[PDB]
């Protein structure tokens, strides 16, 4: 349901470790190029993880107050919070209740369900005060969640624009409740919504970063037979010619096991009746 | 390759887990420096076959023939020459880091063209006299006269002709950078053999990432992280795997090394005949009959530029191997009869110019039938 | 610098021609150091055990920097037990300094401490706490036996206990009904096969010492890509060209000369590397200036050489160190006196310069010579003709096989 | 094997029995560019081996620098001692040309 | 010669031990195919006449 090119985004660093204009490569988890995305507006609908997120959210809205990651919704199975509260990232991690379809002459605070079992409350510098555009990375194996976003504004309102853009480290958390599904948070003031989310598995790329150390170029290991000879040369820009590269064979199914032929014929049983 | 520091490194008890142990990174050193004299060696024989600079005339009069691609020329920092000029822009390549070292060559760039430049003004100037000793004069018209008389043809021609060759060598050699102005691939052979090296040292560098069984890639967490009197295990598999990596690189180097002086042996050979000497061996320096050639510098090599003597426009003449006349044969000279269906005439082998059956062109011998 | 060959074969004997020594830089002096200005030591109050560190589905965030790090400041503010460090060295952390640095806090049980780990195996593995393998940081857990103990069954913190299938690494979560796994759907009414994830305690120090908690800090920390100013407390000192000394910027070492550019670097980007795997730009964080680290590793030796036995005086070739000198073109040549004859070539240098030991006497250097370029007869009725004969051979040696292997 | 125990060993022999055959492989690389040294310089016996030897034939620079004479050879192993009379003039006249 | 199929086979961890070397695999084939090439040179340069 309403799949759009994922043409060029989902990148991030593996870590800051200092290397610059040097063609490196790593064994991670990153974005499909030439895959379909989620688009979805009015309706906002539960989403299971299906072993990837690659949030994207939309322009011309300040709408977005943050997300539902989600397992099954009420209180009994263990809580986030993330939302803004028009000045700040306020980061409750408390336990509210049944907030399916909350919304908020300022109207706000139906997602305030249960305000007890309070364990965590954070304010801090606000996520984003033609308009700037989000995207963010959300996933879970042996630790902690990040934040990673970058936001420019630009035409094209509803379809991804295309062009390559790197992602950057901003917020770091050890939190504690590994994901099965998500849902988004929006607001009203007295639904008509747009944004993305994607999908990432566990495939090597070839990172350029700058002069400067700094994301502008990769490459997949998967996508073509063209970009697996770069991922064997360790460059871009390969010659003429013909490149040994990698190997294949076929696969095992049934996987028998045949044995002698049978009844060599224990008299265990006659003394037991 | 300095060995302790590219094993080890700036480390004591690593050094001294190396030494109950004899002379590895020493005879890996002296099988390393020992190719290292060698290319200098290589680089000795390749072109150090005179034993000063000829300096070329100051008029260049030379009968017509230019030279204005292949003489050095003051333009330049005084040295290098006019199509090395386009050469050396058309190479291009490590860096100076932990583990390795770059020792410059012998001779330099500036001083490897100076014996080509020597090279070139004798054999314009006397010709082959100084590829023996002492070399006597000669003006360079009459030698390519006296040149073409070792492929047969009769040398009257080229005195005969000897307008219509200027133009033609002169264009020819203003091809020669049209031919490498734009680009080619056929750099080739100079570019990978700095190449092939560059990814070796990158090759060489990129172990060092290795684990190797051991619970790190750098040194100096195997001294934090665990106990010195039971973690040398974790240095002792270190060291092994990077002794062999320099195992290899001394090896697969060594392959190549030696390849190339029997590469080079080759190319000294064809500076020491096709620059001295007009050879005779056919398909040996460029595609037809030898005549001379002028070599030039390089980055790592040598580049000859040949001249041959091709043929063209054929006209097949009625022949016949043996004429009798008063009942005795009449066997030519050189070349053989031909006839335009009328007439018989006599002409060389390689060059159409008829002349009269004479008794001169021809001896006699046997009976006729 | 003549003996310096007779090791490197290893023998008491050296032959004549042009050897090499040991390397050359040019002599080192002194070491600077190079910290920004931050006034901040970081402070440890409510990082580590101040009063109350609460879930392990919550823990206390803090973004940490603008301040100096330092390791040394953590063992006075808690009761430490066990330091576990990845990605970096545990006490090379004053001799660094990092980029987007955190300080992150949690709790564990006492039966379980072995699967906080990247990914031990086991009921540890899919209804809490998950990050990807590439982390650099320590982990840091701490005696507390006092607070986190009560008399009646410890209720302040749910653990969500139930989920399906796998992930991708780094995330949070909500949501929060009656846990669904296979049939008999629940939607709100808690039925069969409708699991009830938020299950008792026992957190009791009457309990035993596998069943307490236990508080774990995991830090968490980066080195060089965004600009940062964190670095830690080892005071500063001036800033010096044109010699190759230790430096520290910013937590990269190296070893070069630091020299002077003119180019436009983009104004948020703290270092650069050129084409070929090697640091060109080095930003300091006072001045607001790019320095070039030029690679002070710059040099090439050489010696001419008769050996020992003929004698003890020396003729130089110092090729790449800039200068009885003379200067010939493979190198700066001492131990020479650069005469102005012309003779044979012995000890060759080059662009036709040879040294040889000739006519106390020292080794001398030369330009070499081809032989007598004359004027002979060029009439146009003449030609040379040789008659005469003493005889005897010009002799080669030629070679037919040689040995095999096995 | 004896004192090192082939838990914590198989590290250490990770790269003992596959380093040692790594050690002739020097060799061997001596020997035959030597060999090859040698094998073409049978080739490069051959150039004055038998054609101004056996008989005569006519190259220049391949009968030695002169205009040769003959060949009288003897054993060796990687030789054979030859003596090429090649006939280069020593002492230079005139006499003039019409 | 395959690195991978020579050393393991029918194995992970055989492999995953295999990626500490990870530079020995693509070491040994530029190494194998430049023979390729090598050879076909030579069969070039003997009869393209």
């Amino acid at each position: 349901p309403a799949y759009t090119n994922s043409f060029t985004r989902g990148v991030y660093y593996p870590d800051k470790v200092f290397r610059s204009s040097v063609l490196h490569s790593t064994q991670d988890l990153f974005l499909p190029f030439f895959s379909n995305v989620t688009w979805f507006h009015f309706d906002n609908p539960v989403l299971p993880f299906n072993d990837g997120v690659y949030f994207a959210s939309t322009e011309k809205s300040n709408i977005i107050r943050g997300w539902i990651f989600g397992t099954t919704l009420d209180s009994k199975t263990q809580s986030l919070l993330i939302v803004n509260n028009a000045t700040n990232v306020v980061i409750k991690v408390c336990e509210f209740q049944f907030c399916n379809d909350p919304f908020l002459m300022e109207s706000e605070f139906r997602v305030y369900s249960s305000a007890n079992n309070c364990t965590f409350e954070y304010v801090s510098q606000p996520f984003l005060m033609f308009k700037n555009l989000r995207e963010f990375v959300f996933k879970n194996i042996d630790g902690y969640f990040k934040i990673y976003s970058k936001h420019t504004p630009i035409n094209l309102v509803r379809d991804l624009p295309q062009g390559f853009s790197a992602l950057e480290p901003l917020v770091d958390l050890p939190i504690g409740i590994n994901i099965t599904r998500f849902q988004t948070l929006l607001a009203l003031h007295r639904g008509a919504a747009a944004y993305y989310v994607g999908y990432l598995q566990p495939r090597t790329f070839l990172l350029k970063y700058n002069e400067n150390g700094t994301i502008t170029d990769a490459v997949d290991c998967a996508l073509d037979p063209l970009s697996e000879t770069k991922c064997t040369l360790k460059s871009f820009t390969v010659e003429k010619g013909i490149y040994q590269t990698s190997n294949f064979r076929v696969q095992p199914t049934e996987s028998i096991v045949r044995f002698p032929n049978i009844t060599n014929l224990c008299p265990f049983g006659e003394v037991f009746n | 390759v300095d060995c302790t520091m590219y094993i080890c490194g700036d480390s004591t008890e690593c050094s001294n887990l190396l030494l109950q142990y004899g002379s590895f990174c020493t005879q890996l050193n002296r099988a390393l420096t020992g190719i290292a004299v060698e290319q200098d060696k290589n680089t000795q024989e390749v072109f150090a076959q005179v034993k000063q600079i000829y300096k070329t005339p100051p008029i260049k009069d030379f009968g017509g023939f230019n030279f204005s691609q292949i003489l050095p020329d003051p333009s330049k920092p005084s040295k290098r020459s006019f199509i090395e000029d386009l050469l050396f822009n058309k190479v291009t390549l490590a860096q100076k880091f932990n583990g390795l070292t770059v020792l410059p060559p012998l001779l330099t760039d500036e001083m490897i063209a100076q014996y080509t430049s020597a090279l070139l003004a004798g054999t314009i100037t006397s010709g082959w006299t100084f590829g023996a000793g002492a070399a006597l004069q000669i003006p360079f018209a009459m030698q390519m006269a006296y040149r073409f008389n070792g492929i047969g043809v009769t040398q009257n021609v080229l005195y005969e002709n000897q307008k219509l060759i200027a133009n033609q060598f002169n264009s020819a050699i203003g091809k020669i950078q049209d031919s490498l102005s734009s680009t080619a691939s056929a750099l080739g052979k100079l570019q990978d053999v700095v190449n092939q090296n560059a990814q070796a040292l990158n090759t060489l560098v990129k172990q060092l990432s290795s684990n190797f069984g051991a619970i790190s890639s750098v040194l100096n967490d195997i001294l934090s992280r665990l106990d010195p009197p039971e973690a040398e295990v974790q240095i002792d598999r270190l060291i092994t795997g990077r002794l062999q990596s320099l195992q290899t690189y001394v090896t697969q180097q060594l392959i190549r090394a030696a390849e190339i002086r029997a590469s080079a042996n080759l190319a000294a050979t064809k500076m020491s005949e096709c620059v001295l000497g007009q050879s005779k061996r056919v398909d040996f320096c460029g595609k037809g009959y030898h005549l001379m050639s002028f070599p030039q510098s390089a980055p790592h090599g040598v580049v000859f530029l040949h001249v041959t003597y091709v043929p063209a426009q054929e006209k097949n003449f009625t022949t016949a191997p043996a004429i009798c006349h008063d009942g005795k044969a009449h066997f030519p000279r050189e070349g053989v009869f031909v006839s335009n269906g009328t007439h018989w005439f006599v002409t060389q082998r390689n060059f159409y110019e008829p002349q009269i059956i004479t008794t001169d062109n021809t001896f006699v011998s046997g009976n006729c039938d | 610098p003549l003996s310096e060959t007779k090791c490197t074969l290893k023998s008491f004997t050296v032959e004549k021609g042009i050897y090499q020594t040991s390397n050359f830089r040019v002599q080192p002096t002194e070491s600077i150091v190079r910290f920004p200005n931050i006034t901040n030591l970081c402070p440890f109050g409510e990082v580590f055990n101040a009063t109350r560190f609460a879930s392990v589905y919550a823990w206390n965030r803090k973004r940490i920097s603008n301040c100096v790090a330092d390791y040394s400041v953590l063992y006075n503010s808690a009761s430490f037990s066990t330091f576990k460090c990845y990605g970096v060295s545990p006490t090379k952390l004053n001799d660094l300094c990092f980029t987007n640095v955190y300080a992150d806090s949690f709790v564990i049980r006492g039966d379980e401490v072995r699967q906080i780990a990247p990914g031990q195996t086991g009921k540890i593995a899919d209804y809490n706490y998950k990050l990807p393998d590439d982390f650099t940081g320590c982990v840091i857990a701490w005696n507390s036996n006092n607070l986190d103990s009560k008399v009646g069954g410890n209720y302040n913190y749910l653990y969500r206990l139930f989920r399906k299938s796998n992930l991708k690494p780094f995330e949070r979560d909500i949501s929060t009904e009656i846990y669904q796994a296979g049939s008999t759907p629940c939607n709100g009414v808690e039925g069969f096969n409708c699991y009830f994830p938020l299950q008792s305690y026992g957190f009791q120090p009457t309990n035993g010492v596998g069943y307490q908690p236990y508080r774990v800090v995991v830090l968490s920390f980066e080195l060089l890509h965004a600009p940062a100013t964190v670095c830690g407390p080892k005071k500063s000192t001036n800033l010096v060209k044109n010699k190759c000394v230790n430096f520290n910027f910013n937590g990269l070492t190296g070893t070069g000369v630091l020299t002077e550019s003119n180019k436009k670097f983009l104004p948020f980007q703290q270092f650069g590397r050129d084409i070929a795997d090697t640091t060109d730009a080095v930003r300091d964080p006072q001045t607001l200036e790019i320095l070039d680290i030029t690679p002070c590793s710059f040099g090439g030796v050489s010696v001419i050489t008769p050996g020992t036995n003929t004698s003890n005086q020396v003729a130089v070739l110092y090729q790449d160190v800039n200068c009885n000198v003379f200067q010939t073109r493979a190198g700066c040549l001492i131990g020479a006196e650069h005469v102005n004859n012309s003779y044979e070539c012995d000890i060759p240098i080059g662009a036709g310069i040879c040294a040889s030991y000739q006519t106390s006497q020292s080794i001398i250097a030369y330009t070499m010579s081809l032989g007598a370029e004359n004027s002979v007869a060029y009439s146009n009725n003449s030609i040379a003709i040789p008659t005469n004969f003493t005889i005897s051979v010009t002799t080669e040696i030629l070679p037919v096989s040689m040995t095999k292997t096995s």
